[PDB]
């Protein structure tokens, strides 16, 4: 079911023979490549000094 | 004559990238399979 697109089609149709056509097998998805946190810069540090 | 062939998969609709939500949806047996088959039938019948 994950070796090749033919295998995915077979596992989606639940049949060893796949008829001639276009069958939706799964969903394409782009994972987030990285994480960014662009918070506003500190206007003023607290007066610990 | 026809409308937009919207095909809403629900694995991404009901649940975002959350895998726990994906499992919780997987508890429900074949709801999303029926929904997606119905919407694809709607789209194919729009083309037809």
């Amino acid at each position: 079911c994950a070796l090749d697109p033919l295998s995915e089609t077979k596992c989606t149709l639940k049949s060893f023979t796949v008829e001639k056509g276009i069958y939706q097998t799964s969903n394409f998805r782009v994972q987030p490549t990285e994480s960014i946190v662009r918070f506003p810069n500190i206007t003023n540090l607290c007066p610990f000094g | 004559v026809s409308m937009t062939k919207t095909s809403v998969d629900c694995t991404m609709y009901i649940c975002g990238d959350s895998t726990e939500c994906s499992n919780l949806l997987l508890q429900y047996g074949s709801f999303c399979t029926q929904l997606n088959r119905a919407l694809t039938g709607i789209a194919v019948e729009q083309d037809k």
